[PDB]
RNA sequence: CGCUGAAAGCAUCUAAGCGGGAAGCACGCUUCAAGAUAAGGGUUCCCACAGGAGUGUUCCUGGUAAGGUCCCCGAGAGAUG
RNA sequence: CUCGAUGUCGGCUCGUCGCAUCCUGGGGCUGGAGUCGGUCCCAAGGGUUGGGCUGUUCGCCCAUUAAAGCGGCACGCGAGCUGGGUUCAGAACGUCGUGAGACAGUUCGGUCCCUAUCCGCUGCGCGCGGAGGAAUCUUGAGAAGGGCUGUCUUUAGUACGAG
RNA sequence: GAGGGAAACAGCCCAGAUCAUCAGCUAAGGCCCCUAAGUGGUGACUCAGUGGGAAAGGAUGUGGAGUUGCGUAGACAACCA
């Protein structure tokens, strides 16, 4: 799903270091 | 940008005629009375080309000082109504010029503009042609209801422009491509084949047909 | 014209070009016309 | 106590920028800075200390790449199917003032004061402006080294 | 740009004015004008020829080099000799006639005859009811006019009927074998 | 679908450029519209009142002009406005 | 996530959106003689019927039509309607159980309500402002509506085709 | 488990709030404007708004580094037998 894909891809932001709650 | 001929009149009513093919034609009778050019609008001073026409019989005690001064500058007697005609040939019009129904010939197509008859607050079934509910089969106090007016939690709202009840009538309506049946200028009568908006006695603007003809 | 993600030369006279950002195959034989899409 | 301007204490001036062949982004950033008065040591966010900006030749604003036909601007009337879209090139050709105001407003904070200050931006697509009485001084977009 | 690096020989009676980026070409047949793209310059090479120079050996430099060389050569060869294109019509009932050098009338099996106007630099010349030609001083304009005349009724792959180029290799098949 | 045309001595609808090309896009037609607080424009009318405080006059009271409303008779209008 | 309640099928009414286009518009390739077709692109402006059967969705059928599109919106829409289906207490049949009873087996019968506070939306006023107070006529930033299509005649029995 | 960063965003990153301070230095993250600080310096690459979502597969996109065949015994194209 689009929402799931965006949620998973949000972990690629700079301040996060490849990790994010709920992937 | 378009060159338009025009005149002002009053809706006197309707009757019927028989044309040369022995066809019954409904005709509206418009007292396309004498109109006077009260003001000419030019791009230099106003920014667009149009001609302001007068028309109307007015009582001398019902014309105020600003209106009286406007008519005095125009050089004409005061008129009740003032309506503009957006024409690209406004210049050819001189201040105080006389305009009569004979500006239209026996077979010109015209567009007639007037304010429609009012109906007050109308229901959906009348002002929008809504099919209501049935009269029987358990319909519960909603025989003339508008039905649903939206969806659900999405969009949890009523979309803008939904047709619901409101006040209908009294609005600018233009009916196009009406073929003038006859013009008798010596008494200012115009017979126009068709039905034009507004009650009897309303003001009508008769202009040359924008789309020329059918 | 065939619109396919995979466009290839079919005959020896077909020519592969890049027109307006799209890969196309132009040939004298009209059957071989192709465009990526 | 830190200094704070008092209403009409800071005197607001009039600048004029010739948008001739100047990138829209640089023009908008410069206009926003001038309108908010960020170049003044008397700056204060809560009091309008900026200057009036008159932009001329907005129809000749430079755009890079394929922006003139691929960079789109959208408006919505608030009703279903009420979207209109026009490219920035068409908008610069037709209503350049709208384009420049949109850019500057987007770059300016979202405030009641910012709404008030955006009225100080006078954008004209041609080379002539009617504010000779206000006597705008020419402003040159420059950079400070290092 | 192997094409571009070759020079352009100005012929007799041809006036080539290189006013910087903008260039005028006068000749017996008429006048043409053209602006070269900015990273390309043009020189006279002892006033008897034309040279175009790419300032760098990149792609756009070489591409505009070849383009400008070919296009300047085209304008000079046009003003010294012109441009000619021969169009022939096949199929019964198809005819072409001339109401002047710049006015053609086609009966290409349509309901009614069709009228073709020419631009100022385009002049027609018909010699046969089934063969005609177009001439001018601009190669691009002549080519597009011929293309439009063909587009009026392009050849078919059944009986060739249609306006075709003189050397056009029109394809053909058979339906009701 | 094209024209001219290189990069790539050719070719190529394309890289420079130009032309055609749909009930779609934007207009054309109709209607609303300056609360468009950016509050527009034309034309016309009325006019430098009076009395106080005053602190550049400021501002607050009072009678008017042009004009308008209330009230009354109505409808071509209208739930009431 | 909600069990100190987020009412669950189909129709009615009212729409709106997507395009993965049913018709109408345009174009390639085939083709295809023509006439037609079929397929890969474009394209969502408008239009997209009435009935028989069944609670039905679905589906089949009748008669049309340019066509009878596919989907989203709490399988749109019950503080809008419908209660035929579903899922209460009655009863019967079949099956199961020693029995009380059970059955996404079947059958007949079978209660709901709401004066709209807020947002939303359709209309209509009052106020204040528009740097004097007024009267009239206006510009249009911007907004909305509208956008369907057939048959016949003619070109012409012309083009095409062996007919 | 407040504070800073992640647009917002218990679980990610920085960092553990004794109170006051209109002092200074930093962390993560940042320095065109929103938004505090560089429209920083120098050298390359990209022209897809890639950057600012995705596969098998496909493609004379473009820069750079090889290996190798042929080539002024005259190569590859273009043009005459
Ligand atoms: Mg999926
Ligand atoms: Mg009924
Ligand atoms: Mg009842
Ligand atoms: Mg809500
Ligand atoms: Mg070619
Ligand atoms: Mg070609
Ligand atoms: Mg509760
Ligand atoms: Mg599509
Ligand atoms: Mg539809
Ligand atoms: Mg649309
Ligand atoms: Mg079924
Ligand atoms: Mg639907
Ligand atoms: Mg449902
Ligand atoms: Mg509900
Ligand atoms: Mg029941
Ligand atoms: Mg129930
Ligand atoms: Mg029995
Ligand atoms: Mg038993
Ligand atoms: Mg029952
Ligand atoms: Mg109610
Ligand atoms: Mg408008
Ligand atoms: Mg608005
Ligand atoms: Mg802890
Ligand atoms: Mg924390
Ligand atoms: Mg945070
Ligand atoms: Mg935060
Ligand atoms: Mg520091
Ligand atoms: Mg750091
Ligand atoms: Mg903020
Ligand atoms: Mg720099
Ligand atoms: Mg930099
Ligand atoms: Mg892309
Ligand atoms: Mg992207
Ligand atoms: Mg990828």
């Amino acid at each position: 799903g689009k929402t799931g894909r965006k949620r998973r891809a949000r972990r690629k932001k700079g301040a996060n270091h490849g990790k994010r709650p709920n992937a | 940008e378009r060159t338009v001929k025009g005149v002002l009149g009053t809706k006197l009513g309707m009757t019927q005629l028989w044309d040369e093919h022995n066809r019954l034609v409904p005709v509206t009778v418009i007292q396309a009375g004498p109109c006077v050019v009260t003001q000419v609008r030019t791009p230099e001073t106003d920014g667009y080309s149009a001609v302001q026409l007068g028309y109307g019989a007015v009582k001398a005690k019902n014309v105020t000082k600003p209106e009286a001064g406007h008519f005095e500058k125009a050089g004409v007697t005061p008129r009740r109504h003032l309506v503009e005609l957006r024409t690209a040939d406004a210049s050819e019009y001189t201040l105080g010029q006389e305009i009569a129904a004979d500006v239209f010939s026996e077979s010109d197509f015209v567009d007639v503009t007037g304010t429609s008859k009012g109906k007050g607050t109308a229901g959906v079934m009348k002002r929008h042609g809504f099919g209501g509910l049935r009269a029987t089969h358990g319909v519960h106090r909603k025989h003339r209801s508008p039905g649903s007016i939206g969806g659900c939690s999405t969009p949890g709202k009523v979309i803008k422009g939904l047709r619901m009840a409101g006040r209908m009538g009294v609005e600018r309506v233009t009916v196009q491509n009406l073929q003038v049946h006859s013009v008798d200028a010596e008494r200012g009568i115009m017979l126009v084949r068709g039905a034009v908006p507004g009650p009897k006695g309303s003001l009508l603007v008769v202009r040359s047909a924008a789309k020329k003809a059918a | 014209m065939k619109v396919q993600p995979s466009v290839k030369k079919i005959c020896d006279k077909c020519k592969v070009i890049r027109r307006h950002g799209r890969v196309m195959v132009i040939c004298d034989n009209p059957r071989h016309k192709q465009r990526q899409g | 106590t830190t200094y704070s301007p008092k209403a009409g204490e800071v005197q607001r001036k009039w600048y004029v920028i010739d948008a001739e062949d100047i990138v829209l982004g640089r023009l908008a950033t410069t206009a926003a800075n001038l309108l908010r008065g960020k170049h003044k040591p008397q700056y204060a966010p809560h009091i309008d200390t900026g200057d009036f900006v008159v932009v001329v030749n907005a129809s000749k604003i430079a755009l890079t790449g394929k922006k003139a036909t691929d960079s789109l601007r959208y408006d919505h009337s608030g009703r279903p199917g009420g979207l209109r879209v026009t490219s920035i090139g068409e908008m610069l050709a037709k209503n350049p003032r709208r384009a420049v105001e949109r850019a500057v407003w987007g770059m300016m904070p979202k405030n009641k004061l910012s709404r008030q200050q955006l009225k100080k931006l006078k954008v004209y697509g041609g080379p002539e402006h009617p504010h000779a009485a206000q006597n705008p001084q020419p402003y040159e977009i420059t950079q400070i080294a290092q | 740009s192997r094409i571009g690096r070759l020079p352009i020989a100005v012929p007799s009676g041809v006036e080539v004015k290189l006013d910087g980026q903008y260039v005028e070409v006068k000749g017996p047949k008429g006048t043409l004008n053209f602006t070269v793209r900015e990273p390309i310059t043009v020189s006279k090479n002892d006033e008897g020829a034309i040279l175009v120079e790419r300032p760098d050996d990149e792609r756009e430099n070489r591409s505009l080099h070849g383009l400008t060389r070919t296009l300047i050569n085209n304008m000079v060869i046009g003003v010294t000799e012109g441009y000619e294109k021969k169009l022939e019509i096949q199929g019964v009932g198809y005819r072409v006639l001339s109401k002047g050098p710049k006015q053609l009338e086609f009966n290409l099996g349509f309901s009614h005859p069709v009228i073709v106007d020419a631009p100022e630099g385009i002049t027609f010349a018909v010699e046969n009811p089934t063969k005609f030609s177009v001439q001018g001083i601009d190669k691009q304009v002549v080519g597009e006019t011929a293309a439009n005349i063909r587009k009026i009724r392009k050849p078919e792959p059944y009986k060739g009927k249609g306006v075709r180029y003189e050397g056009e290799n029109v394809r053909r098949k058979v339906g009701k074998a």
